[PDB]
């Protein structure tokens, strides 16, 4: 049934701040997009010049 | 002499699909013939055949394999469609050579 | 959901089904369930509510009569804080092309009883309502989402939702199509998210209102929906909220707060993905989330 | 033209992916990363290298038997006057 | 109607079908690039092409020094020059890898596909000889002279077909200038069948790796494929301009610095490099006929490989001798090549005699051989 | 926290992304044309029109 299957553990993969089961992923957020949404954005700059 | 026997078991572990933890059959290019054999296939032994493969592409994408324990082994490899297949290919050799008559 | 809130929530408590494993209730002991009567059926936890001609004071008294709970130390007295859930944007998809319909459930973390924006969300999921075949209005309604839903014979059914929790929430949308029309429909949708959390009307929110006001009534239509009410009022939101006081919260919402509230936690956020049956035709998270922005 | 739909019959494959801002870009660059590099280049080395060497090798077998011919052999004139 | 304009749109549908919503194999590997950076190298091409056409004067007395001016004294000409002369390596270069993969994966079993590719491939071969023509350098000349000249081979038709390639009756002018119509009118032939190239491709979806059904998850082209596009482009850009702004010549014979001389034949003469394999064949053929038709086939050849398939399976991912046959074909050309840029004399000669016994074998009898061969190892 | 301060800022609303770019592009050619014009002409010191220059610009007749 649907109530044995369970999401696996991800800790291999999941950013250092969101790695804890009990702590708002929410306020580390603004963060991580930021950064990726950094190197994209110099992307931009660089591929302009 | 094993010789036959020997060498099969070898070409197979060099082919090293079983890597990937796909069966021999698993890996047969679909043409005309197997298209259809693959669709008699019992569903069960179907919706199988393709997990294994949207196993295959998963792993082929990511750059890896299966931990060696779960590696398909020569002796264990099912030829669930072999048979299937040919009795296709039987069927239309006879249709083939009877529209000559 | 059960699925949706296994990823939404995964790892944490809440990513569990109510009902369990398969294996805990095939070995439950007649202790474990003994415990988690002690361990969690407790006074200070609980509330008797009751609505109909009853006296509050006859009641309370026939309370203190049989509820006869005796408190020593501190510790039968204190209500233990719950480890918090963390909200792991990210999908699951359990896939069956054999299944009749399709269907698809997103959503973003949601505030929290608490929270006094609960209000406006719940305004904002007034105006993408809910549609589902039988409706006769039909290409008339004022449900944006509905109108296309039906012109386009988009989904069998829509429905918005935002499920509250103590610390947590889960704010978003869950829609049943046939296996071709997944994508379009999911595409209209996270257009209206966006389109609420970028140019929501004065018109838009006072149909709302309207329509919330309703609910808000139809809630409290007979006993048990009242009481059910009250003995949820008090265990999450502390104490009773009366209608009163709901209509004036309500009557405050204006475009302007959806909009912000709405960007505040559904703009460029990193959702939850829920997709069971023949899902083939919507794809890629990456996809569904780029659907978080501009609219 | 649109192929998302007819593509294939398909039943009971759960998976799950979690949103790039969860994880790490490039992770396990050790752990996982290098490894499976080093994996790959091993099982495929002895297929590719093999022939290129051997080529390399009639390269500079032919390229030096060529510059022989070319210096004298100081025989041709040993019966010279 | 339609929701979505994307989607309905008569021309969105098309930038649509084909570069957002294309269903792609989610394990195409690098080898899979070489299509699209194809294309950066025709847009390339075409690009500093008329920019170059801009400048240049299609006629023996001024053909030369209008190159020369036109990088000396045009703004930035010499960087379109240089870029439009390396190009045409790195095109030959993309398209080689592009075939290697095809060829490696048997992406050639989608018949149409592929055809089209040879054509495509024939097509910049002419185009690029053209080209070189034009700057009508020593080799410029010399190699208008041979190139052309291979068709008096064919009998009857033949003496003749020369006579309007030149447009004369010995490489002069009217050359010159037919050859500069053509190079700028086949670039865009190419364009075009590249469109139909990717017509027939969109019939079947991409082929990959492994060599099995892919339908059991494909993905969205965009942004997928679109991002890993970007990324190979910028990676081969770099060598390009590198090569391109720190030694442009390194490519490049500088023997084509002394304008053309219809007496002279340089003593070292030796074909742009990416035609050196060719070369060599046909340098190892001693008949004038059988030189040019061993050439023929040298490319003609590729039409076959797809009936030259064999084995039950379809990429070479599973058939370790089928690979290292590939490999040994591979540096077969490496050598063929080699050989070419190398006089004629021992032991280079026998030498290449081998390798081009050698190439042939390898396609019309090896292959399919290993390949049989191999399905019986297999069992089936 | 300047990766929050600057998402909320700037790469969060899609229309301030850009001038974020722009006026980026804008710094980011100054600097950098001036560095590498620089990291090269010391890599090349007096061997340039820029050095040798004075020899003869206004300085005879
Ligand atoms: C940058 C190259 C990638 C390096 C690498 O192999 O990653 C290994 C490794 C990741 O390991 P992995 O997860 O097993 O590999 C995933 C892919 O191979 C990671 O690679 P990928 O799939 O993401 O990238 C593929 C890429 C990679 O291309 C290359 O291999 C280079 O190929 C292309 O996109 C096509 C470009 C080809 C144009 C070349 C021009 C030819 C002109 C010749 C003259 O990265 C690192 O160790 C980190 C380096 C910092
Ligand atoms: C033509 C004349 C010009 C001269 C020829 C130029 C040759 C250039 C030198 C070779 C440089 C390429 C580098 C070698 C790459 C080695 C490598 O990566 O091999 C392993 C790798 C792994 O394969 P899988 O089994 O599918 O693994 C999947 C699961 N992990 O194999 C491949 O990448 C496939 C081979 C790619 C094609 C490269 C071919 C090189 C080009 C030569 C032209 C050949 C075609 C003939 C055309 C006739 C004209
Ligand atoms: C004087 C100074 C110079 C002035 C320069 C002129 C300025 C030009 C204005 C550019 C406007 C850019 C705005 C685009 C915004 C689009 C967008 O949604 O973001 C980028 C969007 C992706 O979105 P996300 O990163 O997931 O997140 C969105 C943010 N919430 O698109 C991308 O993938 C960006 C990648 C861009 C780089 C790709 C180009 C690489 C090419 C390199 C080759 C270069 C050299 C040759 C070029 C010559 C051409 C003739
Ligand atoms: C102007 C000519 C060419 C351009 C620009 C071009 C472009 C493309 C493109 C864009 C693709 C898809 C991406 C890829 O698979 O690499 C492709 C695929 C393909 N091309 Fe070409 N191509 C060219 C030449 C050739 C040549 C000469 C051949 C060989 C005869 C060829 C054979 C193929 C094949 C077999 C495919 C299928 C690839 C697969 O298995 O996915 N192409 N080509
Ligand atoms: C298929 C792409 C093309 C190829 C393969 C190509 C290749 C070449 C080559 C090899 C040369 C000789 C350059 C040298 O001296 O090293 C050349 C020259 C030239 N090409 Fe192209 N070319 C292509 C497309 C174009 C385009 C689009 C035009 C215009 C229709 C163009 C205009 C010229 C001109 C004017 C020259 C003379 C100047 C020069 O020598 O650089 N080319 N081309
Ligand atoms: C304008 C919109 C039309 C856009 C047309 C161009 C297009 O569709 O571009 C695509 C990226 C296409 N590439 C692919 O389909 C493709 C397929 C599989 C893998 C990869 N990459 C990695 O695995 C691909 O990049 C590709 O390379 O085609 C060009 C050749 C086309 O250009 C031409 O045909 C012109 C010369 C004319
Ligand atoms: C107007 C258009 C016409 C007439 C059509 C032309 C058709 C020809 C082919 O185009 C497809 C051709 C480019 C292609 O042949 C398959 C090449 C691989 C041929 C390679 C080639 O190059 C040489 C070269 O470059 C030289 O100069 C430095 C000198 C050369 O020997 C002295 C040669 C040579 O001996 C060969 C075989």
């Amino acid at each position: 049934v649907h109530n044995d299957v369970t999401v696996p553990d991800f800790s291999a993969y999941r950013r250092e701040d969101v790695m804890d089961a009990t702590t708002s992923s929410q306020t580390s957020s603004e963060d991580r997009k930021g950064f990726s949404y950094l190197v994209t954005a110099t992307a931009c700059v660089a591929t302009a010049y | 002499g094993r010789l036959m026997d020997r060498i099969r078991k070898w070409y197979y572990n060099a082919a090293g699909f079983n890597k990937y933890g796909l069966m021999r059959d698993d890996t047969l290019y679909e043409d005309d013939d197997v298209k259809e054999a693959l669709k008699r296939l019992p569903e069960d032994l179907y919706n199988e055949r393709m997990f294994r493969i949207k196993r295959a592409l998963d792993l082929s994408l990511k750059h890896r394999i299966l931990p060696k324990e779960q590696w398909v082994k020569y002796e264990e490899d099912k030829p669930y469609l072999e048979p299937y297949l040919k009795e296709v290919i039987r069927e239309r050799l006879e249709r083939e050579a009877w529209n000559k008559k | 959901f059960d699925y949706l809130h296994a990823t939404a929530f995964q790892g944490t408590a809440l990513a569990r089904t109510v009902e369990g494993t398969t294996e805990n209730i095939k070995h439950l002991t007649r202790a474990d369930l003994a415990s988690y009567i002690d361990t969690h059926f407790k006074a200070p936890r609980m509330v008797l509510a009751a609505a109909g001609g009853i006296s509050h004071k006859e009641l309370v008294d026939a309370a203190r009569q049989h509820f006869s709970g005796v408190s020593f130390t501190y510790k039968e007295d204190a209500v233990p804080i719950l480890p918090r859930c963390r909200f792991t944007g990210s999908e699951i998809r359990a896939r069956d092309d054999a299944l009749p319909v399709a269907h698809v459930a997103l959503a973003v973390e949601g505030p929290g009883w608490a929270d006094p924006d609960n209000v406006v969300l719940h305004v904002a999921n007034a105006i993408i309502g809910r549609y589902d075949r039988t409706f006769g209005g039909g290409k008339h309604l004022s449900s944006r989402l509905a109108a296309l839903a039906v012109e386009h014979k988009l989904c069998h059914s829509f429905q918005t939702f935002n499920t509250s929790y103590s610390d947590t929430g889960l704010f978003g949308f869950h829609f049943v199509a046939d296996p071709l029309s997944i994508d379009d429909m999911m595409f209209c949708a996270q257009g209206e998210w966006m389109r609420l959390c970028t140019s929501t009307t004065e018109s838009e929110v006072k149909r709302a209102k309207n329509h919330l006001r309703s609910a808000m009534v139809a809630q409290l239509d007979g006993t048990t929906p009242v009481c059910e009410t009250i003995g949820s009022h008090l265990l999450n939101y502390g104490r009773r909220i009366s209608l009163e006081e709901w209509d004036s919260r309500i009557s405050a919402v204006d475009a302007r707060m959806v909009r912000d509230v709405c960007s505040k936690y559904i703009y460029d956020k990193c959702p939850a993905l829920a997709a069971v049956g023949p899902i083939e035709q919507l794809l890629d998270y990456n996809r569904i989330r780029s659907g978080m922005y501009w609219i | 033209g649109i192929h998302f739909g007819n593509l294939a019959r398909v039943r009971h494959i759960i998976t799950y992916s979690l949103s790039p801002f969860e994880q790490r870009a490039i992770p396990n660059i050790f752990s996982d990363a290098l490894p499976n590099v080093w994996r790959r280049f091993s099982s495929q080395v002895f297929k590719v290298a093999p022939p290129f060497l051997g080529a390399y090798l009639l390269y500079s077998w032919g390229t030096q038997e060529f510059e022989r011919l070319k210096r004298k052999n100081p025989a041709d004139y040993e019966n010279d006057q | 109607m339609a929701p979505n304009i994307r989607k309905s749109h008569p021309l969105l549908k098309m930038i649509n079908n084909s570069l957002i919503d294309l269903p792609a194999p989610s394990n195409i590997s690098a080898w899979w690039n070489f299509g699209s950076l194809l294309a950066v190298c025709l847009m390339t091409q075409i690009l500093t092409g008329l920019l170059l056409a801009m400048h240049y004067t299609a006629d023996t007395s001024l053909a030369f020094s209008s190159v020369a001016h036109t990088c000396r004294n045009v703004q930035y000409g010499w960087l379109i020059r240089n870029l439009h002369a390396n190009g045409a390596s790195f095109f030959f270069i993309c398209i080689f890898l592009h075939i290697g993969r095809g060829l490696y994966y048997g992406s050639y079993l989608y018949k149409e596909t592929w055809n089209t590719g040879v054509i495509l491939l024939l097509t910049l071969m002419a185009t690029a000889f053209v080209g070189y023509v034009l700057p009508w350098g020593q080799m410029s000349f010399w190699g208008a002279t041979v190139i052309t000249n291979l068709f008096s081979a064919i009998p009857y038709i033949g003496h003749t077909l020369v006579e309007w390639a030149w447009g004369g009756f010995s490489v002069d002018n009217p050359t010159l200038t037919r050859f500069f119509a053509l190079h700028f009118l086949l670039p865009f032939a190419i364009a075009g069948i590249t469109i139909i190239h990717l017509t027939f491709l969109h019939e079947s979806g991409s082929n990959n790796p492994l060599g099995i059904s892919s339908d059991s998850d494909k993905i969205p082209f965009h942004p997928y494929y679109s991002f890993k596009d970007i990324l190979g482009l910028t990676l081969m850009l770099t060598p390009f301009l590198t090569l391109a702004l720190f030694s442009p010549n390194l490519l490049g014979d500088p023997e084509n610095f002394t304008p053309a001389n219809p007496l002279v034949t340089p003593p070292h003469i030796k074909p742009e490099w990416y035609f050196l394999f060719a070369y060599a064949i046909l340098r190892s053929i001693p008949n004038k006929l059988g030189g040019v038709l061993a050439l023929a086939a040298s490319v003609l050849i590729l039409f076959l490989i797809p009936f030259l398939h064999k084995s039950k399976q379809r990429t070479m991912t599973f058939r370790p001798l089928s690979q290292t046959l590939f490999w040994l074909l591979v540096a077969n050309l490496l050598i063929l090549t080699w050989i070419g840029s190398q006089p004629v004399e021992h032991p280079f000669i026998i030498i290449g005699q081998m390798a081009s016994l050698s190439y042939f074998t390898i396609l019309l009898i090896l292959f399919p051989t290993i390949g049989t061969l191999e399905n019986k190892m297999l069992n089936y | 926290a300047l990766l929050r301060q600057a998402y909320s800022a700037l790469f969060r609303r899609t229309s301030t992304f850009a001038l974020t770019v722009v006026l980026g592009a804008v710094l980011f050619e100054r600097a950098f044309d001036q560095g590498a014009d620089a990291i090269f002409e010391h890599l090349n010191e007096g061997k340039l029109w820029k050095h040798i220059k004075h020899k003869y610009e206004a300085s005879e007749e």
